[PDB]
RNA sequence: UGGCUCAGCGUGUGCCUACCCUACGCCGGCAGGCGCGGGUAACCCGUUGAACCCCAUUCGUGAUGGGGAUCGGGGAUUGCAAUUAUUCCCCAUGAACGAGGAAUUCCCAGUAAGUGCGGGUCAUAAGCUUGCGUUGAUUAAGUCCCUGCCCUUUGUACACACCGCC
């Protein structure tokens, strides 16, 4: 607990990380996968609506401080 | 061994306790056994009627 | 009440007391509520009696003629 | 200035009293000049009763009371509230407070 | 059947303790349809009882000097955790207040003026006014706390702050803090 | 950073006394400048297009795009005079400061607080004060514990009155 050192740009060993196993859990957010993957949080926003576009993940709310994403329904 | 916790409800109100008006002083009943009534001083507001949680069975019992 | 009643009593006759001699009759505080968890506690209550020791005169009592001065 | 023709003490006909002590702070009193309580207390509190009255063995049980006197010496007298400075005509009657009983 | 927020219908919400049934306003004569209301709630003693605890919460949750007046933002907030908590528990987010307000709100404390031990003298047991009253300022606190300083935002913050009190796991601030209010009091019997 | 979108007090050309409030057009990036005007005022400024807030962008838990202290250079305005920088603008530096000990202030409903706008001061001007408006709560409907106040009783060796007397 000194300094955080995120990912301001991803490497392939956290980009896959993003692309399996963060659209499986109910809660994604920018804030969400920031603290869990280690990176920046810029990165983050801009991640997320890159999955938006591939249409793995749903957006709800969308507000400038408050965007909300999810997993797509299984079942 | 140990006594769960339980419920009663505020027959009337006695008035005010602790030299700052912080405790209020009241009757209760008990839901369990309506005949069985002590009086017990509780913090913040209270009025005639409401039942409110009590952890213990008998602690205090004093007139003001 | 737990002892009593895992060793075999389901009664008592309680003989109260204060400190006595020429000291204080009037018993604590004690006296109200260890008296009345008994009887709540599933035991029964009998006959209650003072035993404070009362002395028809006592010694002098500690303090001085003066008194406890506060 | 001669308070009280009294003279706060009981001491009319006689030249010596044997003295007391006071039950609180144990002062040597002189004993008709100590205020003397007597208290006829329930041996129970008054929100007690109730809870015997279930755990007598006997139904029709009397309640047995408590015979305690008291002896004060004004100092403590006062300090406990069971006296009061009254003003200079109050002072003068002697009947005792009333009991409350209704 | 009001909608509130548009969603989350109040009638399948239900209190489990009849200690606070009739102080929590979740039922259908206090169910609005946006937390949001100038009825004069401090006009008279006992009638914030009446107020909807939803708009309770907002209230509740503007503090620490930069937000004193800012309702809009507030409900913008209390509407993202709201629906992050659906999210999150699949079941109604009132239900998940109701929860939160039970298990955080102290039921015991202390308080006195003479010579104190440890906090206080003397153990009393609280109102269920006061209970509700402690519960609400708890959880703001606990979600602003923990806000302060990270990346996580309000609306998150304060998700997982009635998401852990609906549960009980001690990582809520309102139940550690209820925990010790309880233990002080029981020493202080 | 861009867009959206709502106030109310009040002032405005002067005896001496010189010093008004400003719509619009054009020039400049800005502070500013030049001409047409209006208003001695519910007539004009002015539907006072205020701020906050709201809606989108970027930032992403680091003394960072937080903070703007200190300091260099340059340009205007007011005044006769701007250095010890009057005020304002632009480009430069980016200091402490991560919620602050003992203590201590104020406060009960349109209240605290956030937030701007008029007046007074003024040729130049507000971090001051006096009023106005927007957003808007938590707790409390009690007590004499602390600090005090009133009435009665009481004691006093006090009367410059307990910060007394001795
Ligand atoms: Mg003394
Ligand atoms: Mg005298
Ligand atoms: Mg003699
Ligand atoms: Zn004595």
């Amino acid at each position: 607990r000194d300094k955080l050192n995120n990912l301001v740009l991803f490497d392939k060993a956290t980009y896959d990380k993003l692309c399996k196993e963060v659209p499986n859990y109910k809660l994604i957010t920018p804030a969400v996968v920031s603290e869990r993957l280690k990176i920046r949080g810029s990165l983050a926003r801009a991640a997320l609506q890159e999955l938006l576009s591939k249409g793995l993940i749903k957006l709800v709310s969308k507000h400038r401080a408050q965007v909300i994403y999810t997993r797509n329904t299984k079942g | 061994r140990v006594q769960p916790i339980k419920l009663a409800r505020v027959t009337k109100v006695l008035g005010r306790t602790g030299s700052q008006g912080q405790c209020t002083q009241v009757r209760v009943e008990f839901m369990d056994d309506t005949s069985r009534s002590i009086i017990r001083n509780v913090k913040g507001p209270v009025r005639e009627g409401d039942v409110l949680t009590l952890l213990e069975s008998e602690r205090e019992a004093r007139r003001l | 009440a737990q002892r009593c009643k895992e060793l075999g009593i389901t009664a008592l006759h309680i003989k109260l007391r204060a400190t006595g001699g020429n000291r204080t009759k009037t018993p604590g505080p004690g006296a109200q509520s260890a008296l009345r968890a008994l009887a709540r506690s599933g035991m029964k209550i009998g006959r209650i009696e003072d035993v404070t020791p009362i002395p028809s005169d006592s010694t002098r009592r500690k303090g001085g003629r003066r008194g406890r001065r506060l | 200035t001669k308070k009280r023709r009294n003279n706060g003490r009981a001491k009319k006909g006689r030249g010596h009293v044997q003295p007391i002590r006071c039950t609180n702070c144990a002062r040597c009193v002189p004993k008709d000049k100590a205020i003397k309580k007597f208290v006829i207390r329930n041996i129970v509190e008054a929100a007690a009763v109730r809870d015997i009255s279930e755990a007598s063995v006997f139904d029709a049980y009397v309640l047995p009371k408590l015979y305690v006197k008291l002896h004060y010496c004004v100092s403590c007298a006062i300090h406990s509230k069971v006296v009061r400075n009254r003003s200079r005509e109050a002072r003068k009657d002697r009947t005792p407070p009333p009991r409350f009983r209704p | 059947d009001i909608k509130l927020f548009g969603k989350w219908s109040t009638d399948d919400v239900q209190i489990n303790d009849i200690s606070l049934q009739d102080y929590i306003a979740v039922k259908e004569k206090y169910a609005k349809y946006l937390p949001h209301s100038a009825g004069r709630y401090a006009a008279k003693r006992f009638r914030k009882a009446q107020c909807p605890i939803v708009e309770r919460l907002t209230n509740s949750m503007m503090m620490h000097g930069r937000n004193n007046g800012k309702k809009l933002m507030t409900v913008r907030i209390v509407k993202h955790a709201f629906e992050i908590i659906h999210l999150l528990t699949g079941e109604n987010p009132l239900q998940v207040l109701v929860n939160a307000i039970i298990n955080s709100g102290p039921r015991e404390d202390s308080t006195r003026i003479g010579r104190a031990g440890t906090v206080r003298r003397q153990a009393v047991d609280v109102s269920p006014l006061r209970r509700v009253n402690q519960a609400i300022w708890l959880l703001c606190t606990g979600a602003r706390e923990a806000a302060f300083r990270n990346i996580k935002t309000i609306a998150e913050c304060l998700a997982d702050e009635l998401i852990n009190a609906a549960k009980g796991s001690s990582n809520s601030y309102a139940i550690k803090k209820k925990d010790e209010l309880e233990r002080v009091a029981k020493s202080n019997r």
